[PDB]
């Protein structure tokens, strides 16, 4: 759900 | 040796992978997902294939980030696989396994799969 | 830290991984799919999560593997994507990319994806 | 024609896999992952090869099942992708890619990937 | 029902894919990777999501091929995982599995895994 | 998160 | 090896 | 086709 660091999270 | 892997590349997302391709064979360097931003920073190693066909295949690599840093632990790993693609518009084609830990009932859950393709310009 | 992962692991086909996680996350040894034999024998990095959450989740690890030795150059390189789940049946639980370095025309059987089980038991 | 898929399949997670081989290469039936249970039941549809090799080789097949019955919708659809191996021990290797819909910012955690084994014989 | 799934798409290698989507929740049509050629068309039968969320999130859908028709047999099948997302710019976007059946020690080469994107637009 | 049908959810 | 028809084969 | 060496190859 919340944005995962791989992603720009 | 592969000559073209050492450098900066951008994915399509705008994520950063900085790596040094060592003559061994050794891929070293850290991938962040922000600009310069030290909490976006972590730190990744891969092997790839030193010696390539030179039929004009391309060069076979691999690397795993574990998403822990000094800012963050996301629980998860990440291995790209793919292979690198020299020319005017080298590129690195390849495709993730996002892992993440979880507990035995929810494993089902635990892994991702995306690609990504990472080239040496600017997003 | 995960205090059970350093030590020697066996898949069900008879391939031995032995590693050595590092205090800081890394991941250093050698994957070999014959019986202590030099020539079947290939050198490992990879990434696991050192500090993993204590509610019974696995902890999260990817390592990869260059199919490139002093015998022979196989042009494609493996990363495994998976956990380590502790306990009396201890095992690392993965999904693997392999990967052969292809023309562009060939590109699109670059890429098997198959699973692995390791334990700290004798296949 | 494949004469041994039709009939009931199990996985290692207790889920029911009931299918008709059609002697077009058609696989028809439904997947329930309870126990008769009318709510868990989804239609399932495939193609799988109807004249294999007969060196040996296995049955290759696929199928998939949209989440979505009278009672529920879980907005994701499966695919499985394996092979039909007969004999005494028949069974059916697959992988399967699990895709849920998503907003195109959470596109990244759109698909899950996994594997599953199914057996004749209760789970 | 999802009204925009009907017709005609084209991957990025000049694939075409004709599909009708029943009010059911069934794909059905024709895959080639050809012109009009006949001995490169493939029946294929899928399923698709047909209520799904109205956010804008895409609707999960997915379909299998046998590749055996009146001309050729290539004892494989593969299965497409993915979502539609609708617009101007539709777009089904996918991740894919092509199994092929092999012997039992040949099983670790059964699975290619791919990705492709198919448009309503040419090429 | 929760449990998906696929896995007796 | 030999071009698989998914991919124009 | 040929055995790579991850499968014991």
């Amino acid at each position: 759900a919340w944005r995962h660091p791989q992603f720009g999270g | 040796m592969e000559a073209g892997i050492t450098g900066t590349w951008y994915n399509q997302l705008g994520s950063t992978f900085i790596v040094t391709a060592g003559a061994d064979g050794a891929l070293t360097g850290t991938y962040e997902s922000a600009v310069g931003n030290a909490e976006s920073r972590y730190v990744l190693t891969g092997r790839y294939d030193s010696a390539p066909a030179t039929d004009g295949s391309g060069t076979a690599l691999g690397w795993t980030v574990a998403w822990k840093n000094n800012y963050r632990n996301a629980h998860s790993a990440t291995t790209w696989s793919g292979q690198y693609v020299g020319g005017a518009e080298a590129r690195i084609n390849t495709q993730w396994l996002l892992t993440s830990g979880t507990t035995e009932a929810n494993a089902w859950k635990s892994t991702l799969v995306g690609h990504d393709t990472f080239t040496k310009v600017k997003p």
